[PDB]
């Protein structure tokens, strides 16, 4: 305590419950994350439907 | 530290009044931090008035059944009866004690003398005929005057 | 009523219990006025106060 | 200040030694009683567990969540090389007979 | 000549780190790491006189194979090229001056050998970066600047900001070394080798250049990654010096334009926005450190935007990379001669007059302020001017908005810069400690880095210079007027009344604190549910009480 | 059980471990009605897992 | 100036919360969180609210423009057509996907190599 | 609105913070101390317009409003001396802790300087 | 030097009562150690914060609020600056 007139004293305390975010704001951020970090799977997901439509096109006015 | 007292027996040693199941009032002397159960095989009370804790690793501790006055059931110390102590305790009740049963009944090893036992009179209880195995039994009379004290070893086989 | 193995199995149902004593905080610098801000656009930045001492004074 | 070497090397133990000797213990850590509680209690944090609202509602969407975003996946790659190196469907557990282990003397 | 450019600053690091260090003490080691960076700057000049102007490129299979497993080989091996030799000139360069500055500027710090040391690890690994001839000892260097940069961030440790300040650099930086690691193994499965000339793309996947976009977008500080940068500022500084001109802010762009197979799109719009918002970012700073710090990541911006451009671009990249380690390592060794003199105070609030500072001081200052603004026929004049008339006539129309982002952002520089000098010598005293620093070392390390400001001048980075791409006169003297249209502003001292977008400004678009929440508290919380939920929870087996 | 389990085979029209695992639901969900709450979700799990390990 | 004071952080003289291992205590006054503003005042007494309704209309005016000129303005901007090359060094340097030659209006094959620039991302097989 | 702390302060130390807070704050938004000075007199004049006052009410008003103003103008990046907390030079070449030693550890006890088992 | 970290307590003494004669109201021969700013000198709480602004400006002190609120005369702030290490 001889340095508390310098610097500041201990009285003040932190404002902060320490407890767990709330479940809509951990899901909503975590599927946010999960589309940001994790892009090239979306990317590569995307490209084998539209290559199967292309197929199904084909194959629908090849059989006429 | 200065001139303070040297410590003496005499500061740690608890008297307790013991009364058998004849009626007989006996002093018995023990120090702060050991069981009841020591105490009064210590004392010399007979082999047929213990038996062995029925927990799983402390069959080799003996143990007696007292009875507690109403003053003194709060320094009993605190057992869970859903844990495993707990269960050991009621299949010490139920085997061992039976109808025996008070509402002052507790067991000799689950009391630690301290100071606040001082002065504190108990009675020991009757128990039932048991076996644990052909080394050490009790056939249902207490007619002997072989001393726990003066065995050896406590055999769990 | 009827017994079943339902009475024997310790079901994890029961909340955990908590107690009302002080939990520890570290101690923090103090800041003097620390209302939160959540508006983009405030009177209070046109108040005629700040105006008087910040933007007029030559 | 303690002795416990002779001039000439020789430990000495100091068991009837007035100084307190240095030893293995002597940097060991003064226990804060509350740090000690609480790393107790973190380690025996397996009996605070409780079904009640939350608990199963992220057990349901994370855990079950991504560990069936994980199979998914892990079925579209296997699918995807299967497609990309000549072969037809293939047999995973579960998927009726069909065609394991391509055979190394044809060429797909 | 030429191994004498890589091995050599590594080995005086290996000389002040280890217990040799012990007999030399902080004397000796001073004398060590200045030799040891004069030798290698010598053998850097011979390389690139030999290489860019003789034309003769020199490879060097140095230790043999490191590890080959299948048709993945990784040797040992250097190849000193055009690239090769500018990036090792400017490095050696920037680092010599470097070292005769912290041997006077940290010399009252209990461990200056030590800093020593970490400074010449970090040059070396640097030269180790841009000396090799494949991916992987390229990951060396990548990966050992890292190391050295958390090293050298978080020097003074007991401070906790600078620990997690070093520890900030190293998981941004991590997010773009992963994905860095898999453009690699894109570009090995579908090349079949590792050596940069037998990389040679003309149509791949789109996941290789978007990778290895995202892999030099973290060391470059550009947009979304250059959160980092500003919080660097922790490390003394040499450090901020080295970090900001010639060693890990340019290893990106050299990445780039080294491998050239990147989709323009991307790298114009990255740059592009990466450059307006580091120069609002500057303009609303009043840390003397963090406003050079923002026109670092501005002046990154510019060259990315460059190397979108094309082959002419990513030669005017390279350009204006050279000639911007020079004038900025001069800034910053200004900057931290100021500071000295006002008693460690970083507040430009808190300065002003001509008392606290050497005469070189401000002359040092003045002319890399004029550099860095594009004052006509200096050094910043002639690629600055080079990257934004180059701009203006690219045909893609995305390249259209790009340019009057950088012609806004030219205003901007010009605004804050002669802010920076406004603040430190014109206006009236307002600190308290006057304690003027006149050493030899600073002063010499500051006039070598202004006989490169006039070297670029005279001696061209490339043969741009003088190139006439045609342009009317109204197009081509824009940037001039900017630069004045800057100068006037910020000397007018002009500011305001709209708070809400200066606050909104000042706090850097809140960047910082939408990452707090967005990415770093679900990892927390995610982890809270991975372990108590599950491993103590759902997946725990217990006792059977009998 | 067998009623649950005979229905929904002669339901699907062929034989498989979907009509066990339905009818094991059902039982495990008349046992455990009435019941606290890990309950009605647990006695199900535990009678399908009976009709998993049969077939 | 090496030795200057420093004052101490006290040690936890009460319960610790549960999750403690978000406040980063070092030894000296004062500890952090474990990650900067995740808790506490932000600085200037900002909010997350504030800072997404600002950006909620920025983001959008930043990213008006590129869209304006990528889908309403084209090649034929220009008053000048690109770099004019030989047929032996165009029909090289036009095989990068990265060159700005394809946005050569007047090339006889103008169309054929924008349309092998298209940018693709899973190599089809 | 004021803190947890300056709420329970005593009036006159209350219009006391509001004033020195509007003094640093004064000197956080402007560009040099030269800029201060008549800032600083403005807002001197500005609370001595309210001194001679005695209704609790419009006391209370007034105090409430400034100290919105003051949570509302609180500068993102405050000028902070460099030795002091919030400051750049605080906390980094402290003084070393006394530290103890043990000479000849390895040599003190040998053959047992294992785990027991 | 001298002292270890403190300054000596007569240039402590001379630069406080510098600092205090910066006011119009004031009268020069009035003012003296162990003097009260309000009762003696004849000082308002706004001069007082004024003050003590000064005082840190003019020792290079950040002096903690709670502090500042316990400086009532020019004695106790003699007092509090030959205390601070960082006094310079
Ligand atoms: C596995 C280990 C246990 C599972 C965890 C469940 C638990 O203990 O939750 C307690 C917990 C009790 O919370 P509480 O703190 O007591 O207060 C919440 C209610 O107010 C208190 O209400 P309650 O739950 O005590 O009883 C009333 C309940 C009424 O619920 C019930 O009576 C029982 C719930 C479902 C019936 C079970 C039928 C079959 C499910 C088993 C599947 C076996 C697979 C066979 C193949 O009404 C509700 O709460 C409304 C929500 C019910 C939604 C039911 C949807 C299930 C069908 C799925 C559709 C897709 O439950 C919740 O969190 C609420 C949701 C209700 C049950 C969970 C429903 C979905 C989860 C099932 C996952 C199992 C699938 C595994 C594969
Ligand atoms: C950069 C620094 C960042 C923070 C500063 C915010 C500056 C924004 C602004 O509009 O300030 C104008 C601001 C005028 O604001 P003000 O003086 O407080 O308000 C006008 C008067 O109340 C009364 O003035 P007045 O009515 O005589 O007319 C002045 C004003 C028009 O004032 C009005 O009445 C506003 C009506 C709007 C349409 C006209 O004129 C204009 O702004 C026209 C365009 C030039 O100009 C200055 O006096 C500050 C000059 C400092 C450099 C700004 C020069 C423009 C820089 C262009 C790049 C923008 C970078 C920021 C990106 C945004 C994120
Ligand atoms: C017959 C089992 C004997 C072998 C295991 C043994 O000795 O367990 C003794 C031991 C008995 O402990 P207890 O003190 O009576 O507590 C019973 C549970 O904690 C009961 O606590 P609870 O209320 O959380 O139980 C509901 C249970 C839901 O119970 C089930 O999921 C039962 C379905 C099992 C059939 C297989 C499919 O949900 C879970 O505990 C998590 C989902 C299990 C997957 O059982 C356990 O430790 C739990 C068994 C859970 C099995 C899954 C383990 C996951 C890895
Ligand atoms: C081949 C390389 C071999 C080694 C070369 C490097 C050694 C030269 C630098 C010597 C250590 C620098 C520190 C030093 O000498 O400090 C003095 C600075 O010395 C100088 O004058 C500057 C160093 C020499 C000039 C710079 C040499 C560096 C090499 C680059 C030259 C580029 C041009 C301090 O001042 P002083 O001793 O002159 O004055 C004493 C004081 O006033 C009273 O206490
Ligand atoms: C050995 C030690 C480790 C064992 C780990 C547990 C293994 C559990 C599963 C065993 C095999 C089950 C049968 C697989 C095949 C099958 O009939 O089920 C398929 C799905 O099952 C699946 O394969 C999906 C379920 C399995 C997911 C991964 C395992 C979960 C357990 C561990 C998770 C730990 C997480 C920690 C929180 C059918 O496919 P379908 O019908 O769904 O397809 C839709 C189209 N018909
Ligand atoms: C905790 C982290 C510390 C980081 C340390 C710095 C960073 C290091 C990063 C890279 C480490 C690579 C070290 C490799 C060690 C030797 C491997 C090669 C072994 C070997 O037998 O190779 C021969 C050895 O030659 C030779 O070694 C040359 C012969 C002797 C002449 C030069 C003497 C070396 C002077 C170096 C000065 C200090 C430099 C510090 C790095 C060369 O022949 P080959 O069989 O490969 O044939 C091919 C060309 N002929
Ligand atoms: C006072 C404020 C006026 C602002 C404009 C800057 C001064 C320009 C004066 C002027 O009217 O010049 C015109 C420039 O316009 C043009 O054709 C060029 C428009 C863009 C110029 C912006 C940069 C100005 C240089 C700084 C005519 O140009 P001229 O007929 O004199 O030009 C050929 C001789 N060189
Ligand atoms: C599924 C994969 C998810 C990928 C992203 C995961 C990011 C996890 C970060 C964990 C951080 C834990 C350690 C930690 O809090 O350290 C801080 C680092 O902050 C930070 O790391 C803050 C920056 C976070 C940005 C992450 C994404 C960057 C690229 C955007 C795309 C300290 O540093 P501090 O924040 O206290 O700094 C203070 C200087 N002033
Ligand atoms: C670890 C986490 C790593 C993942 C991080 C983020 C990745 C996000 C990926 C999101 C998309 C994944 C791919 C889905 C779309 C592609 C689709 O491929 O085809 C699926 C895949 C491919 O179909 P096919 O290619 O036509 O054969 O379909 C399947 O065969 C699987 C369908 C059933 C999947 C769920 C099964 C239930 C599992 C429950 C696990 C929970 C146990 C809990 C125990 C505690
Ligand atoms: C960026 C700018 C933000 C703006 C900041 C806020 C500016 C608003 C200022 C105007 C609001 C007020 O006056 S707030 C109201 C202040 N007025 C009163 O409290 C009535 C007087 N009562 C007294 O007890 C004393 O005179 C007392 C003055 C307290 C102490 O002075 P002394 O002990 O000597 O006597």
């Amino acid at each position: 305590t001889s340095l508390d007139h310098v610097f500041g004293d201990n009285s003040n305390k932190l404002n902060y419950n320490f407890e767990p975010m709330g479940m809509g704001s951990l899901f909503i951020r975590t599927m946010v994350m999960v589309g940001v970090f994790f892009f090239p799977v979306f990317i590569m997901i995307n490209d084998d439907y539209k290559y199967t439509s292309f197929l199904d096109k084909v194959a629908a006015a090849k059989a006429a | 530290h200065g001139p303070a007292q040297t410590p003496t027996v005499f500061d740690k040693l608890v008297e307790v009044t013991v009364v058998d199941m004849n009626g007989i009032r006996h002093r018995v002397r023990g120090l702060q931090g050991q069981s009841l159960a020591q105490a009064l095989v210590e004392y010399g009370f007979p082999d047929t008035y213990f038996f062995p804790n029925m927990g799983f690793y402390t069959q080799h501790i003996v143990d007696a059944h007292v009875f507690v006055p109403k003053e003194f059931w709060g320094k009993v110390q605190n057992v869970d009866p859903e844990s495993d102590d707990g269960l050991a305790v009621k299949r010490m009740f139920r085997d061992i004690v039976q109808d025996y049963q008070r509402d002052t009944s507790f067991f000799a090893s689950y009391i630690t003398l301290g100071a606040e036992h001082n002065g504190m009179t108990v009675g020991i209880g009757p128990i039932k005929p048991w076996i644990l195995h052909s080394e050490w039994a009790f056939a249902g009379v207490h007619d002997s005057r072989n001393k726990q004290f003066d065995k050896p070893t406590v055999e769990i086989w | 009523s009827m017994k079943t193995l339902a009475d024997y199995i310790r079901w994890r149902n029961k909340e955990p219990i908590k107690a009302s004593v002080e939990e520890w905080r570290p101690p923090v610098p103090v800041i003097n006025y620390d209302k939160p801000q959540n508006d983009v656009l405030s009177a209070l930045d046109k108040d005629p106060i700040v105006r008087r001492v910040l933007i007029n004074p030559k | 200040e303690a002795k416990q070497f002779t001039p000439d090397g020789k430990y000495m133990p100091g068991i009837f030694s007035k100084a307190k000797p240095l030893d293995r213990s002597t940097q060991w850590v003064h226990k804060n009683p509350y740090i000690e509680a609480w790393y107790y209690r973190r380690d025996h944090f397996e009996n605070e567990f409780v079904w009640n609202y939350r608990t199963t509602i992220e057990a349901l969407w994370f855990l079950g969540g991504f560990t069936a975003a994980a199979y998914a996946l892990s079925v579209f790659a296997f699918r995807q090389a299967d497609r990309r190196s000549g072969y037809p469907k293939r047999q995973i557990l579960g998927d009726e007979p069909a065609m394991v282990l391509p055979d190394e003397r044809q060429f797909y | 000549m030429f191994l004498l450019s890589v091995f050599f600053p590594l080995l005086g690091g290996l000389v002040n780190t280890s217990p040799i260090a012990r007999f030399l003490g902080h004397r000796g080691s001073s004398i060590i790491a200045i030799g040891c960076m004069v030798v290698a700057f010598i053998s850097s000049v011979v390389i690139y006189y030999e290489v860019v102007f003789m034309g003769c490129a020199v490879s060097v299979d140095v230790f043999g194979t490191w590890f080959s497993v299948g048709t993945f080989h990784a040797g040992w091996t250097f190849n000193f090229d055009l690239l090769t030799a500018n990036m090792l000139f400017t490095v050696t360069g920037v680092s010599m001056a470097v070292h005769m500055y912290a041997c006077d500027y940290m010399r009252q710090d209990p461990h200056l050998n030590l800093f020593l040391g970490y400074l010449s690890y970090f040059t070396g690994f640097m030269c180790v970066l841009v000396a090799a001839d494949n991916l992987l000892v390229m990951l060396v260097g990548w990966e050992g600047i890292g190391v050295c940069s958390y090293l050298l961030i978080g020097y003074w440790s007991h401070r906790l900001s600078a620990v997690k300040s070093a520890q900030k650099a190293i998981l941004v930086n991590r997010v773009s070394d992963g994905l860095l690691m898999w453009g690699v193994l894109w570009v090995w499965y579908h090349l079949g080798s590792l050596e940069y000339d037998l990389l040679n793309v003309y149509s791949a996947s789109g996941f290789v250049g978007l990778s290895i976009l995202i892999g030099a977008m973290g060391k470059s500080a550009q947009i979304l990654f250059h959160v980092w940068l500003a919080d660097a500022m922790e490390g003394p500084t040499p450090v901020s010096a080295l970090i900001h001109a010639a060693t890990l802010v340019t290893a990106g762009v050299y990445l780039l334009v080294r491998l050239h197979i990147h989709d323009e799109m991307f790298v114009i719009i990255v740059g592009s926005l990466t450059a307006f918002m580091a120069g609002v970012f500057g303009a609303t700073q009043s840390d003397l450190k963090r406003v050079i710090a923002y026109s670092t990541c501005s002046q990154l911006g510019y060259m990315m935007v460059s190397l979108g451009l094309g082959e002419t671009g990513g030669e005017a990249s390279m350009g204006h990379l050279m000639t911007h380690a020079s004038f900025k390592a001069a800034l910053f060794l200004a900057a931290g001669m100021v500071i000295s003199g006002n008693g460690g105070n970083q507040h430009i609030a808190r300065y002003g007059g001509s008392a606290h500072s050497a005469m070189f001081t401000m002359l040092t200052l003045m002319v890399a302020s004029l550099s860095l603004i594009g004052w006509p026929e200096l050094s910043g004049f002639y690629s600055k001017e080079t990257i934004l008339n180059l701009a203006a006539i690219c045909a893609d129309p995305i390249a259209d908005v790009a340019h009057t982002l950088l012609l806004l952002t030219a205003m901007l520089t010009s605004a804050y810069t002669t802010k920076l000098f406004y603040q430190c010598f014109m206006v009236d005293f307002s600190g308290s400690s006057v304690t003027p620093v006149r050493n030899v070392l600073p002063i010499l390390a500051m006039a070598i880095l202004l006989l490169d400001i006039m070297l670029k001048v005279w001696v061209g980075t490339n043969l741009l210079s003088g190139m006439l791409f045609f342009l009317p006169w109204g197009v081509k003297t824009l940037p001039f007027g900017l630069m004045v249209a800057g100068i006037l502003t910020a000397t007018a001292a002009v500011g305001s009344e709209r708070f809400t977008l200066i606050r909104f400004c000042g706090s850097r678009w809140g960047f910082d604190q939408l990452f707090a929440r967005s990415p770093v508290n679900p990892i927390f919380d995610l982890g809270r549910i991975t372990w108590a939920i599950g491993d103590r929870g759902l997946l725990s087996v217990g006792n059977l009480r009998a | 059980f067998s009623f649950t389990d005979a229905t929904v085979e002669n339901m699907r029209g062929k034989h498989d471990m979907t009509s066990g695992m339905v009818a094991g639901a059902v039982t495990g969900f008349l046992f455990g009605m009435g019941r606290p709450m890990p309950q009605p979700v647990a006695w199900p799990l535990a009678f399908a897992g009976a009709a998993v390990a049969a077939d | 100036g090496a030795g200057a004071p420093v004052k101490l952080a006290p040690r936890p003289d009460k319960p610790l919360p549960t999750w403690y291992e978000l406040w980063w205590d070092n030894g000296y006054y004062p500890g952090q969180p474990a990650a900067d503003f995740m808790f506490g005042a932000w600085p200037g007494n900002m909010t997350e609210t504030y800072y997404l309704r600002f950006w909620s209309v920025f983001g959008l005016a930043l990213a008006a423009p590129f869209y304006y000129v990528a889908n309403f303005t084209d090649e034929t901007r220009m008053p000048m057509v690109p770099q004019q090359y030989p047929a032996e060094v165009r029909d090289v340097l036009v095989q990068r996907r990265n060159s700005m030659l394809k946005h050569d209006f007047s090339a006889p094959d103008f169309k054929e190599v924008k349309d092998r620039a298209k940018i693709y991302w899973t190599p089809m097989y | 609105m004021a803190s947890e702390v300056v709420l329970a302060l005593p009036h006159k130390l209350r219009v006391m913070r509001m004033y020195r807070t509007g003094l640093k704050e004064l000197i956080n938004w402007s560009a040099n101390r030269h800029e201060w000075y008549p800032r600083a007199y403005a807002l001197r004049q500005e609370f001595e317009d309210s001194k001679a006052l005695t209704d609790r009410e419009e006391i209370r008003k007034k105090l409430e409003h400034g100290e919105e103003l003051l949570a509302r103008f609180r500068h993102w990046e405050p000028l902070i001396k460099p030795e002091f907390v919030g400051g750049t030079a605080y906390s980094i070449n402290p003084a070393q802790p006394k530290l103890k030693f043990i000479p000849n550890y390895d040599a003190m006890d040998e053959y047992k300087k294992g785990d027991h088992l | 030097g001298f002292g270890g970290g403190f300054l000596d307590k007569d240039s402590v003494t001379e630069r406080v009562l510098h600092v205090t004669k910066h006011f119009e109201k004031i009268d020069a021969s009035k003012v003296s150690p162990a003097a009260s700013f309000e009762k003696d000198l004849g000082l308002d709480s706004l001069d007082v914060v004024e003050l003590v602004m000064a005082l840190e400006e003019e020792f290079g002190l950040e002096i903690p609020d709670a502090e500042a609120d316990k400086i009532a005369s020019v004695g106790d702030a003699i007092n509090y600056i030959c205390s601070n290490p960082m006094a310079k």
